[PDB]
RNA sequence: AGGAGUGGAGCCUGCGGCUUAAUUUGACUCAACACGGGAAACCUCACCCGGCCCGGACACGGACAGGAUUGACAGAUUGAUA
RNA sequence: AGCGUGUGCCUACCCUACGCCGGCAGGCGCGGGUAACCCGUUGAACCCCAUUCGUGAUGGGGAUCGGGGAUUGCAAUUAUUCCCCAUGAACGAGGAAUUCCCAGUAAGUGCGGGUCAUAAGCUUGCGUUGAUUAAGUCCCUGCCCUUUGUACACACCGCCCGU
């Protein structure tokens, strides 16, 4: 059954539970900041995110 | 003084039941590797504490090449 | 107005309130030779077996001291000390006299006026630190 | 709901890359160059700068609507409380986005590509 | 498929009194921010609403994990062709003149 | 030779007589565990124990038991009573006695084997 | 004519062929070998002791009221409250 | 110390103060913090200090490896988890073969971030203690700027000669 098998013994450390917001893929996440992008996405949007390379 | 003793070598030990005396000296490692108990119950950790290998599982190949030379 | 620089050094301060009042012989508020960590007790004796008991009967410097570090906290009491002179007699009789005792004081030693610039560097890639690198296999 | 400044502005950055991404994969046939977002008390705007507006906004503001009714729905504003425009880029050969989508339409629609390089 | 019938009749439903939205591209989630509280179940509303954009003849617009969809006159063509409902029930897309 | 004590202790009495020592001369290793709570799936071990206590007397091992379960258990004294566990391809037991506390029941599967050795040669080997 | 820090004196991982089942996919000089941000019990594992749920717009063979999919620890499968 | 991190849109898997007192991180409560606001003047700290060696296999540094209470994890053992009793570790400069490095640098030392459930012996940063050597050269390994030779141009891992 779907309740009687779903939160039965925490996935208190999922790893298929997040995935790139910008391409679904599960490698390379970056969760800092709430960024939730694989670090080839967020290398293809970071100067239109904010970041910039200063040094 | 009553006192739970964590000062002590031995507690909850085999081989005496309270803190008592037994003789002769030049057995300390062997009083911290009990080898009847380990040997009679047909334990792999037993082959660990037994052969001179590593009970704990430290790495042996190159480094941890002190504790079972 | 107030014009008010005490001393600092590295990272620690010794704010020098300059005022008149007791001005009484104390480092941190301790005796003259008296400092627990024991290791450069002696920079202040110097200048006071020169001048007479009359010149410190009126100059209260009341000094804030924080900050850990020797060659920092230290070495400061100097600078410090250095700047009450001088703003002392600048402001008092003419900077005659302060140019004559900031001269002794200064030409008799560079380094309260300059302190040392240097400070960790950044870590750089594959490396364990600033220069050096991880062993390159063949 | 109370958020820290940094994920905010995070979040912030993130919600301009995915509009910008997705409105120029959406109206880039469009001339689609950029897009700006100001947000003012209860007026968050989005400015679409494009080459062409006569699609932009389609007939009688149709795609428009569609492109705002989309955001809104995607991007939980609030109904009503994000209004987008749509105005011209005055120099429209000083954009390289621009310029690489009308050279890419310009070999898509049929040119040696030396020709269309050399009159973009 | 992976479909039932009784929330598939729901959601055409669902889709007449809607016809415009936006959703993400999930097949087995019940829990999606945008597209709760139907008295259905998200996990068959969601995949249901997908597989009717998705049958074939019908397009879409879709990129960063989530579908666009506008009601071209595709979208009505389609809606005549398959479910044969006249736009009689007037859609939310005869406003906002 | 003759049997020897447990301590001097009574184990008459499955509460008032045993038991009642959690820590007071037990030992670690089963001292908190059986106290981190429960779950489902736990009772089973137990009551095929029961079943091969009951039905199969003293001095007489039962039929063969091979599940992997590795599980707490609220008592790890279990004296006449032992786990056949199914581990790696193949099946151990141990001979239990009535001095467990200070072990576990997973520790006994010689599961690091000397793998194969190789004959290295035709270039250099050290 | 310099040295300092010793791959062997104070905590493991990557990879290259073979025990019935393990040395689990790209990369092999610098410019491969805690590199794939690759610290894999499930989940993105896919050399795992045996497998079950699903697949169908285009031409298709068996042309519909059971043609059985996932929930019992007990007198069992080589694990498996399928 | 300083670099930084920290929670209710799928984050009900945040950082934690204070009181639980078996001996302090800690399973129970009760508060703070979406943060220069609380953790925090950074919750079992360095270097130092008559436990002390007037010399050195000792007190001076950890040789497998057992306990007292367990941070609380579908397993942990087939990678999570915390001070100590002196039974000695070749206990004081290291096969050919080699890597990195010029001052707040090497090295020692710990602390954050990523991964993540506190998940690190990884990496990426940050401080802290803090040098020995050198201010040179083209000997090795290579690079660049010129002249020169070439039967090479797949460019010397080339071309090519004779049983």
């Amino acid at each position: 059954g779907h309740q009687q098998l779903y939160w039965s013994h925490p996935r208190k450390f999922g790893q298929g539970s997040r995935s790139c917001r910008v391409c679904s893929n599960r490698h390379g996440l970056i969760r800092k900041y709430g960024l939730n992008m694989c670090r080839q996405c967020f290398r293809q949007y970071a100067k239109d995110i904010g970041f910039i390379k200063l040094d | 003084y009553k006192i739970p003793d964590w000062f002590l070598n031995r507690q909850k030990d085999v081989k005496d039941g309270k803190y008592s005396q037994v003789l002769a000296n030049g057995l300390d490692n062997k009083l911290r590797e009990d080898l009847e108990r380990l040997k009679k119950i047909r334990a792999h950790r037993g082959l660990r504490h037994f052969w001179g290998l590593r009970v704990r599982g430290q790495h042996t190949k190159t480094t941890g090449r002190r504790g079972r030379t | 107005q107030s014009v008010q620089v005490f001393g600092r050094k590295k990272t620690a301060t010794a704010v020098a309130h300059c005022k008149r009042g007791n001005g009484l012989i104390k480092v941190n508020g301790r005796p003259l030779e008296m400092i627990e960590p024991r290791t450069l007790q002696y920079k202040l004796l110097e200048p006071v077996l020169l001048l007479g008991k009359e010149r410190f009967a009126g100059v209260d410097i009341r000094v804030r001291v924080k900050g850990g570090g020797h060659v920092a906290q230290i070495y400061a009491i100097r600078q410090s000390i250095s700047k009450a002179l001088v703003a002392y007699y600048q402001k008092y009789v003419d900077e005659a006299s302060k140019k004559e005792i900031k001269d002794i004081l200064i030409q008799y030693d560079r380094t309260l006026l300059v302190a040392d610039p240097r400070r960790c560097e950044s870590k750089k890639f594959g490396g364990p630190g600033a220069r050096a690198r991880y062993q390159k296999s063949y | 709901v109370q958020i820290s400044k940094k994920r905010k502005f995070v979040a912030d950055g993130i919600f301009k890359a995915e509009l910008n991404e997705f409105l120029t994969r959406e109206l880039a046939e469009d001339g689609y160059s950029g897009v700006e977002v100001r947000v003012t008390p209860t007026r968050t705007e989005i400015i679409i700068l494009a080459t062409r507006t006569q699609n932009v906004l389609g007939e009688k503001g149709r795609r428009i609507r569609e492109l705002t009714a989309v955001v809104q729905k995607r991007f939980g504003f609030p109904e009503g409380s994000v209004e987008l425009y749509a105005e011209k880029v005055a120099t429209r050969g000083l954009c390289a986005i621009a310029q690489a989508e009308s050279l890419r339409y310009k070999l898509l629609g049929g040119l040696a590509v030396r020709r269309a390089c050399y009159g973009v | 498929m992976l479909m039932p019938k009784k929330n598939r009749i729901a959601i055409y439903e669902l889709l007449f009194k809607e016809g415009v939205m936006v959703a993400k591209k999930d097949v087995h989630m019940p829990k999606h921010p945008e597209l709760a509280d139907k008295n259905v179940p998200n996990l068959h509303v969601m995949k249901a609403m997908q597989s009717l954009k998705s049958r074939g003849y019908v397009k879409e617009q879709f990129a960063w994990r989530h579908f666009y969809w506008y009601l071209t006159n595709e979208g009505i063509q389609y809606l005549r062709d398959y479910l044969h409902l006249p736009p009689e029930i007037v859609p939310a897309t005869l406003r906002r003149s | 030779f003759r049997k020897f004590t447990y301590r001097g202790v009574d184990l008459d009495q499955l509460l008032d007589m045993s038991y009642e020592q959690l820590m007071q001369l037990y030992s670690a290793r089963q001292r908190r565990r059986l106290n981190r709570g429960l779950r489902r799936k736990q009772h089973s071990l137990l009551k095929r124990l029961r079943k091969a206590k009951k039905e199969a007397p003293p001095m007489e091992k039962p039929e063969v038991v091979k599940t992997h379960l590795r599980d707490m258990i609220i008592l790890p004294e279990m004296v006449g009573s032992m786990v056949g566990v199914y581990n790696g391809k193949t099946f151990n037991q141990v001979e239990i006695k009535p001095e467990m506390i200070g072990h576990y029941l997973g520790e006994f599967s010689i599961t690091y084997k000397p793998v194969k050795h190789g004959r290295p040669g035709i270039g250099a080997t050290h």
